[PDB]
């Protein structure tokens, strides 16, 4: 039902940031998670994603980690190293069925979205 | 020790609490107990709290909970309970909350649920039961509760599904039931779900396609994967009209009905994926909502033309890995954006096939038969950025409209020869053509994917000045001194020993390398300035073919005369009978080097390397495939005669070789072959460099000296005869007298 | 009052709670893996008083024990908790 991002900003080159995301409801299935990537003028880019053997992109492989605490269903994204690049708006996106590693790259898959954060590397 | 949030909220974490907490309000509404250390639940723990609402038990070891334990929490809602160590469902200190909402149990190894489980819960919403070892469904406790919404039973181990499971659950919304090892489904199971909304059956051992679905008036979302699903039969959906996601993949599919998809109202995209014998297009009849359609792996061969006068929406189509022939006219379409056609019987494309796509960005046809294009094919077709077409025999490529594209790829069009005109494609990022000269055009940031390097150049064959006014040099003198050479040795009205007749031979065959290197300087003076326009035509045609057979048969013959040479002034010193037997030896020998150089030719490839027809050089990939072969003949043979002179040099003693004209002709014969290895040396080093990872030359240097050092003997083999034996004076006179007598 | 499930359970420190062989109104007691040819398990319902006893007990699994009693009816006995309504304060034996 209601999906909440807090991370976020500016930061230099190099450095790292986590950013963490709370959900409440219950129709959502909790083993359909992902983050995802928007740069003005192009359309939406899934980075991460849970599947059930994590799928990660081709560009964020080695910098970044996924993680799920159902103790207190929180979703953590955390990552280091970055480039400038990586200067964009940040979504969190959870779908009502189960998924693979297949579904992540088609985003109208995904049905429930979050408001987004904004993070810029310098 | 826990913070008062001051709304009557209490909040513990992780301060290593073994016992319930004590002292606080009686007012507190929500209370949260995680990461403690709490194992077991003393009776009446939590009778001090009346207004209790939500709460919360997470991570720590709970084990043994006391019946009257929970009694008194008459107004509780959320009840969570995951990841601690219960063993089965507590039916006890449950039966008393009437006004509970939602219940969470996971992560807690259960293996059975109690009969009298669940009961006198009246209006329980949520209820999670997922990550167990359940075995089979609690067909009983499930019965007993009337307002559930929401069901989750994943990751257990339910094996089967009895008749009749859910009959009494009248407005549950969604069900979950993934990583299960289902695998037969009754009739009747799914009886009395009119509510449903979403189903989830992934990952499970589904051997044949359920019926009971059939049941369901309102299933939205139907999602099976990876299960065992291989036959499709026909009127299967029918039951539920309105679908918005079906899922299935990595099914083995084989058939599937002519009308199984008909009339969904709502679908949006539709997938399929190894059907192989399923061969005639689906009916599609009041679908009119399709975003995407694929189908791959069938034997499909015709397509109708009302498809998307039917999809109006139809943005990406796949169609590859079947038996198209003809393609219907796409008119009609205005959302189609990407087309992607391949491994099909396509052969010829027509004006009409491609016009009225406003939006089409991506095209794709590969690996097919197509040889005819009509010039206005893609002449009023939108912006399109990308277009590959390649493994075709074409002949001639349109350029009209194409000024937008930015991909384009060429490659295994050996028909095609034509250059590419520039001035066309003033945006191209990326090319990939055919044969490397046509990149020279661009000059190239375009990337042109053929090397198009030293070894196949734009401008100039030979590059430099200096080279190209040597080989100028050697190349004339080769032919005078040759032709004054055998002139001599045979015009001459005289007996012919064995030694003349073979230097004779061995003028032949160096006047033959020196016509040879005479034509490649032709070549190279005609196409100054522009050698990339006949670069092709002159690999393509017989020329090549023609050179470089000359200059093996050549090189080859010289080789092996010397040799029989110098056996022939061996034994002629040891018998100091074998002239006729020498001569068809030595016409043999002719024979052996038409043959080697002829043999190469009836391969494929060989000879097109290099604009100098010469594969010794050979390039990225030479292989080796007679090259090793050739320099082991020519190094076994050097160190063949090497051997045969020191083993002269032993016999006969150094005043002896002095003084006698015989060994002044072993002296020539020496000069020659000492000449010969040393000049030869270079071209072997440089087909052994390939062999050797660390060794690498730059492609300007090695052609330079595959250039001069190749025909020099030619050259110099004449010029040291006449220069150190008198026996060529002698012969020249004779011929002055001949040349006087006859005038 | 009401003979019905009559059960014993040991607890060790530290770990959960589990259950010895039961007997049921019928009898026919569900026998525990590790108490055939250990243990004794007898009721009377005269006085409604059941008696266990030990035989060559070996010097572990000497824990806390107690008896758990239920009036209730219409599930099978299974030898397992979360069943009983009433417990024991229960006694330790070493």
């Amino acid at each position: 039902v209601a999906l909440a991002e807090s991370g976020g900003g500016s930061v230099a080159a190099g450095g790292a940031i986590r950013l963490s995301c709370t959900a409440s409801g219950y129709t959502y299935s909790k083993y359909c998670m992902g983050w995802f990537r928007q740069a003005p003028g192009a359309e939406r880019a899934g980075v991460s994603g849970i599947t059930t053997s994590p799928y990660y992109a081709d560009s964020v492989a080695g910098r970044f980690t996924i993680s799920r605490d159902n103790i207190a269903n929180t979703l953590y994204l955390q990552m280091n190293s970055l480039a400038p690049a990586d200067t964009a708006m940040y979504y969190c996106a959870a779908s009502r069925l189960s998924c693979s590693a297949a579904d992540f790259k088609d985003f109208r898959n995904f049905v429930y979205w979050g408001q987004g954060t904004q993070v810029t590397s310098a | 020790p826990c913070s008062c949030d001051g709304d009557r909220r209490v909040d513990c974490s992780g301060k290593g609490l073994t016992a319930v907490p004590e002292g606080l309000s009686a007012f507190t509404q929500a209370l949260d107990i995680s990461m403690n250390n709490i194992t077991q639940l003393p009776e009446d723990a939590f009778a001090n709290f009346p207004f209790l609402e939500e709460l919360q038990l997470a991570g720590n070891d709970l084990s043994f909970i006391h019946p009257k334990a929970l009694s008194g929490l008459k107004e509780l809602k959320v009840l969570t309970l995951q990841n601690n160590q219960l063993k089965t469902v507590p039916s006890e200190a449950i039966r008393g909350l009437s006004a509970l909402q939602s219940l969470r149990l996971d992560a807690n190894h259960i293996t059975s649920v109690p009969e009298d489980s669940f009961e006198g819960l009246v209006q329980l919403r949520h209820l999670w039961l997922d990550d167990n070892s359940l075995t089979e469904v609690p067909v009983h406790p499930l019965s007993n509760l009337p307002t559930l919404q929401a069901l989750t039973l994943a990751l257990n181990k339910i094996s089967s599904i009895p008749d009749f499971a859910f009959t009494n659950l009248s407005s549950l919304v969604v069900l979950h039931l993934h990583n299960n090892k289902i695998r037969s489904l009754s009739q009747h199971c799914f009886d009395g779900l009119d509510n449903l909304e979403t189903l989830d059956l992934n990952y499970n051992n589904l051997g044949e396609f359920p019926q009971a679905i059939k049941a369901l008036p309102s299933l939205k979302e139907l999602g099976f994967h990876s299960n065992s699903i291989s036959v499709i039969p026909d009127g299967a959906f029918d039951g539920n009209p309105l679908l918005r996601t079906i899922h299935l993949y990595d099914n083995p599919l084989s058939f599937v009905g002519n009308s199984a998809f008909h009339n969904l109202s709502d679908l949006h995209s539709l997938v399929i994926r190894g059907a192989s014998m399923v061969q005639q297009f689906p009916n599609l009849t009041g679908t009119v909502h399709l975003e995407s359609l694929t189908l791959t792996g069938t034997k499909i061969s015709s397509i109708p033309n009302n498809l998307c006068q039917e999809q109006k929406m139809l943005r990406t189509l796949d169609l590859s890995y079947n038996n198209i022939r003809d393609l219907p006219s796409f008119n009609g379409c205005h959302a189609l954006e990407e087309i992607s056609l391949q491994r099909n019987q396509i052969y010829q494309i027509k004006e009409g096939t491609f016009q009225g796509l406003i939006s089409l960005r991506i095209l794709d046809l590969s690996r097919n038969l197509i040889h005819e294009i009509h010039s206005r094919a893609f002449a009023t077709l939108g912006p399109i950025t990308n277009l590959d077409v390649s493994f075709n025999e074409l002949t001639s490529f349109p350029t009209e409209g194409l000024n937008g594209l930015n991909q384009l790829k060429l490659v295994g069009n050996f028909k095609l020869k034509e250059a590419l005109a520039a001035k066309d494609f003033v945006n191209l990022r990326s090319l990939s053509v055919p044969y490397a000269y046509q990149c020279c055009a661009f000059a190239g940031i375009i990337h042109c994917t053929p090397s198009t390097g030293a070894f196949k150049p734009c401008e100039y064959l030979l590059g430099s000045w200096m080279i190209r006014l040597t080989v100028w040099f050697i190349f004339l003198v080769a032919l005078f001194f040759n032709l004054l050479v055998i002139l001599t040795t045979f015009a001459s009205c005289t007996s012919l020993p064995s030694s003349k007749l073979f230097i004779g031979l061995i003028s032949v065959s160096n006047l033959f390398m020196g016509i040879y290197t005479g034509i490649l300087t032709f070549l190279d003076a005609v196409s100054w300035g522009r050698f990339a326009e006949f670069g092709i035509w002159w690999e393509t045609g017989s020329g090549c073919k023609v050179a470089g057979f000359l200059a093996v048969f050549s090189s080859e013959s010289a080789i092996f005369l010397l040799m029989l040479a110098t056996v022939e002034r061996s034994l002629s010193a040891k018998d100091i009978n074998h002239l006729k037997q020498f001569r068809v030896a030595a016409l043999l020998a002719f024979l052996g080097a038409t043959v080697a150089g002829c043999f190469p030719l009836f391969h494929r490839g060989e000879y097109s390397a290099s604009p100098l027809c010469l594969p010794f050089p050979g390039g990225e990939t030479p292989s080796l495939g007679f090259t090793v072969t050739l320099v082991l003949l020519n190094s076994l043979a050097f160190l063949l005669m090497a051997v045969i002179y020191t083993k002269l040099y032993c016999n006969l003693e150094k005043e002896d070789l002095s003084e006698n004209s015989q060994s002044s002709m072993i002296k020539h014969v020496a000069w020659l072959i000492f000449t010969n290895c040393i000049f030869f040396c270079p071209v072997a080093f440089f087909s052994f460099a390939p062999l050797i990872t660390a060794i690498s030359i730059s492609p300007e240097i090695m052609k330079s000296v595959t250039l001069i050092f190749f025909p020099l003997p030619a050259c110099l083999n004449p010029v040291l005869y006449v220069f150190f034996n008198p026996k060529f004076k002698e012969d020249w006179k004779l011929l002055k007298r001949r040349v006087t007598k006859k005038s | 009052y009401s003979p019905y499930c009559m059960g014993w359970f040991r607890q060790a420190p530290g770990k959960a709670r589990e259950g010895v062989a039961t007997v049921d109104l019928d009898g026919s007691t569900i026998y525990a893996d590790s108490v055939k040819g250990r243990f004794t398990i007898s009721q009377d319902n005269a006085k409604n008083t059941l008696y266990l006893q030990m035989n060559s007990l070996k010097p572990e699994d000497t824990a806390m024990y107690y008896c758990a009693s239920r009036t209730r009816a219409g599930v099978t006995c299974g030898l397992n908790w979360a069943i009983f309504s009433y417990w024991g304060q229960g006694t330790q034996v070493t």
